[PDB]
DNA sequence: ATCTGACACGTGCCTGGAGACTAGGGAGTAATCCCCTTGGCGGTTAAAACGCGGGGGACAGCGCGTACGTGCGTTTAAGCGGTGCTAGAGCTGTCTACGACGCCCCACCCCGATTTGCATAACAAAG
DNA sequence: CTTTGTTATGCAAATCGGGGTGGGGCGTCGTAGACAGCTCTAGCACCGCTTAAACGCACGTACGCGCTGTCCCCCGCGTTTTAACCGCCAAGGGGATTACTCCCTAGTCTCCAGGCACGTGTCAGAT
């Protein structure tokens, strides 16, 4: 009886984590047509595809500081 | 609180710290000989709330800025324009913490 | 022979997913340093990953509002 | 492996600003805080203990060390906590 | 007999504070002598006392041997 | 030209707000390991050791200048002089 | 063999500390204070934190040696340890 | 027991700056005095009552004005400890 | 005939920083620290050897205050100390 | 009941050193409390460099450590120095 | 130090005056640590004489310059205060009836 | 034909925590005694309180004069990215010298008399 | 008036002895760390290029410093008054102690599950 309950405990945390591999397939637009995608690929895609996000957002926050800069520079013109 | 439905200490007491890290901290440095089975869910309460204390304000203080995430200048901001954390971290350096913006008024015009 | 080599193919499989979740879970600064399940790792690699997405969003806002403002600046000035 | 409260603290900020994240320098300086305070009352109720030839740390210990150690509200509001959750875990 | 003892005690009291003013000395100077007798360096307060019987009969009888040697001296 | 005192104070809330180091780093490590070379030869700093140093020996330093800020202005003046770090100083009890 | 690096800090690097700590207008006899006040600081701080490398037998000065060097004096530091 | 804080005199604040080196004392000084010392007295005497009452005990010793006065980084010599 | 003044406030600085008895009186002292204790706590007793110990820490604490407060003074080019003198000691020394 | 001082060790010191001097019981009440500051101070930081190494055992290395913190300049020196002859002439046959 | 012991206690095989068995007893009662070396308690009690025999001196010669035969407070506050290295040491330390040292500034004159 | 990679099933497997007793020690409780705190009372006198007159220092205003701030052009080295090298930080395994701990006996320390000088003051003389 | 030694004595401190205990051997044993070895991290030395920050100098002027003058308000002194202090007394209460007793944590062991990876079945697209 707990070999059973191993069994299916553990089969079932097989589907718990292939449905958290869907959740994050779903999310990566790279993956977004590729249904069968497999583990592997899901997270080494997730990962290249957070990577370049988080390298856009040092873009985007770059952007943001110099124009700051740039609306401190021009009220200070105005004045 | 309400109820409690648990086996983890730290669940028994509604606490998010690990009692049983506490525990064993206690008896680690050699703090005594002896640790009373409540005294690591007492301590452990009181470091959750300084520490909820200091996240609320510092939260607070990411609104204020536009920021959707806490740096070390709103942890500043959150002692230094409190009261009583003030005078519990006042000898407290805290590193890119910066300093309050405060200039006197017999230097302006 | 077959059964063998199959052994070996099913460790290398396992090997890449788990530096796969090793790599992805520093990814994402809510596990970067700690300890996580596989299970944990994606669903915070999911939820960091919409965060992201309406961060950089509103980095962009951000640059639109600073730029609409630089350019309503620089009317004044010339 | 280095033990540390990041997890605890990523728990209780969600609890409390549900949509606000933390920065990793921010998380060492939350780390930094936590172990000062243990060490400040974990030391102060050795001392008490010490005080009154006691060897054993009880609750007694750390809401004197408590109220010893922190200032006005905080003191008053950490007791009411501390006390709190121990008359829960006990029925807990 | 305390009281025999007492007088005894007295007496030799009595002739030790004449040697001294015969002799010219202080109490001071009774107690420098003592220190280089005996090793025994008392102050003018214990030769006061011992004078003025403030000391008890013990303590007097335990200091007059040396103080005898005083007067010899 | 702005009239002296205008940009001082542009740059009081500038530095305010900010909060790098204003100390230049490799000066500073070079100072370090001509200090610590007097203890002992030979010594190795992770960069991180550096880093605390740098910030605890700012912070040490702005904390000064405030007070020393306050002596100035208890004098009634605005140009902080050596008399008023010695003053500050000796009441801390360096 | 490293010689006279506290010229490694100007007189911007100083005004800019001033100008943090609220200062308006420096007297030109600042820098030269403020330079020996800062040597004497370091020599406390490294002083203890090399004690406490030598005490450990090792050569290399940690981050954790500076933070306790600073705690024993009082100062307490956060973000490099606890 | 109310309003013992008169019980400082001018002249006990008078020899108190005279240790000091203080050749003259304005008149604001006394009450500015006062209250710098009654603020002083109550960090000191809450301490020493929390000890107190810690050990149970109903009278304030010695030993609990020391560590009162240790926590606050005043080291006293000569009255016990 | 008369002194000149500040010929007495010498005399006394000397007398004062010479002598090592307590210059506050112990019964009105005493007063005073039982009223604040009452307010932490009613009904408290204490020690005589307590008290005399708050009133050692207490001069002391003051003479060292005076001293500052006298620099205070002194930097601002002044002789009489006032209550500016005693607030920038105790701020820059951090109470 | 027995109340424990150094009274006996801070008198033999100083008939040692001046042997025509004497000393106030006040003074001695303060020269003990001063014994005990010390002796709490080495402790505790000799403590804490054993903990900060995670190290169970106190020796002399912990202490001369601590004493190298704690006292400055010659005095530190020389306070080595006797604890590094005593230890020597103790441990020497 | 010294050639030779021939007493027993632990105290005079140093060469010292303090109680090393009073000392080692102490570091193992104070829970500094779980174990004291044998060497510990020898050199800390070395320690502790010299800055004894170093404020007994110094009060020593402030008790012949003020032509007294005794030690008294104010002599050990007169030790302490004019000697640079004790002074740092016990910089924060109040001394009962210790009194101040006689300071007089020239702007005073 | 079979190779490679993939999902998924059987089943041990590490560790982390909580659960369950269990003996021996600490802490709680009750009784009792005696030192020390509190409180009161009367006398006396040292210190505090109060008024006042004078003079010394706080403070406002004025005028120099020079040391400091502000641009501006030119020089310097900080900072960043990249390369290569090896000292030593950090971990693990072996094994012994060393400190905890139990037990016993006497020389050494505590404390209560008990003796005995220190510092200050009354009692005379001397230029 | 100022200076000085003689002796008086109140009282704090140095000395003595008797007895109780904790320091020091002594043996035993478990383990903390001393020491050797090995991996591989990150600290250091070097290089070239970019460019922001540092440096030197001309030029005004805002602010520090010295002086004058006025006037508030603090000091010193005399005279009155007021509580501090000192000596003595008794009441009782609470702090220290000793003897029980019970319950609570260090210690050891048991065991349950929750993620994790070895080993096996297989199933379709690719060599």
């Amino acid at each position: 009886v707990k070999r059973r309950t191993h069994n299916v405990l553990e089969r079932q945390r097989r589907n718990e984590l292939k449905r958290s591999f869907f959740a994050l397939r779903d999310q990566i637009p790279e993956l977004e047509n590729n249904e069968k995608a497999p583990k592997v690929v899901i997270l080494k895609k997730a990962t290249a595809y957070i990577l370049s996000v988080q390298a856009e957002e040092q873009k985007l926050i770059s952007e943001e500081d110099l124009l700051r800069k740039r609306r401190e520079q021009l009220k200070h013109k105005l004045e | 609180k309400a109820r409690a439905k648990a086996k983890t200490r730290s669940s028994r007491a509604g606490l998010q710290f690990p009692v049983g890290r506490v525990h064993r901290l206690l008896r680690k440095g050699n703090y005594s000989e002896r640790v009373g089975a409540g005294a690591p869910v007492y301590l452990a309460a009181v470091l959750e709330y300084l520490t909820a204390e200091i996240l609320e304000l510092a939260g607070n203080a990411a609104r204020d800025n536009k920021k959707t995430r806490i740096i070390p200048r709103h942890l500043q901001l959150a002692i230094r324009n409190d009261e009583e954390l003030n005078k519990l971290l006042g000898r407290v350096t805290i590193a890119q913490g910066g300093v309050l913006p405060n200039i006197q008024a017999v230097l302006l015009p | 022979d077959k059964r063998a080599h199959h052994n070996a193919l099913e460790r290398k499989r396992r090997d890449h997913i788990k530096d796969s979740f090793h790599s992805l879970r520093d990814s994402v600064p809510s596990l970067q340093g700690e300890k996580a399940s596989r299970a944990q790792i994606l669903d915070k690699a999911t939820e960091y990953i919409q965060y992201m997405r309406r961060k950089n969003h509103t980095h962009q806002q951000d640059i639109d509002d600073l730029k609409r403002q630089n350019a309503l600046l620089e009317q004044q000035v010339r | 492996r280095k033990e540390s409260y990041s997890i605890y603290v990523y728990k209780v900020l969600k609890q409390v600003h549900p949509d606000t994240g933390i920065s990793s320098k921010a998380m060492g300086i939350m780390n930094s805080f936590v172990n000062d305070i243990f060490e400040r009352i974990a030391g102060e109720a050795s001392r008490l203990a010490h005080y009154n030839k006691r060897s054993t740390i009880t609750s007694r210990e750390i809401q004197t060390a408590v109220r010893l150690l922190l200032p006005g509200e905080l003191a008053k509001h950490a007791v009411s906590e501390g006390t709190k959750a121990v008359t829960k875990y006990t029925s807990a | 007999d305390i009281k025999a003892l007492q007088k005894e005690l007295e007496q030799f009291a009595k002739l030790l504070k004449q040697k001294r003013i015969t002799l010219g000395y202080t109490q001071a100077d009774v107690g420098l002598t003592l220190g280089v007798l005996f090793g025994k360096v008392f102050s003018q307060t214990t030769i006061c006392r011992f004078e003025a019987l403030q000391l008890s009969f013990k303590n007097m009888c335990k200091l007059r041997p040396l103080l005898q040697k005083w007067v010899e001296e | 030209r702005y009239r002296p005192g205008t940009v001082a104070l542009r740059e009081i809330r500038r530095y305010q707000k900010s909060t790098e180091l204003l100390i230049r780093k490799l000066p500073f490590q070079r100072l370090v390991r001509e200090i610590a070379q007097d203890f002992k030869t030979d010594l190795r700093f992770q960069s991180s050791a550096v880093m605390a140093l740098q910030e605890a020996c700012e912070a040490y330093l702005v904390g000064l200048f405030e007070d020393t800020n306050l002596c100035a202005i208890h004098a009634k003046r605005v140009t902080i002089m050596p008399k008023d770090i010695q003053l500050a100083r000796r009441i801390r009890g360096e | 063999v490293l010689r006279d690096n506290i010229q490694g800090i100007t007189k911007p690097a100083i005004r800019r500390l001033a100008r943090r700590g609220g200062v308006k207008r420096i007297s030109g006899l600042i820098y030269e204070e403020t330079r020996g006040v800062l040597k004497v600081f370091l020599e406390n701080v490294i002083r203890d934190a090399v004690t406490y490398t030598e005490h450990a037998k090792r050569k290399t000065v940690t981050a954790m040696d500076v933070v306790y060097a600073l705690k024993r004096q009082g100062r307490t530091l956060y973000g490099f340890g606890g």
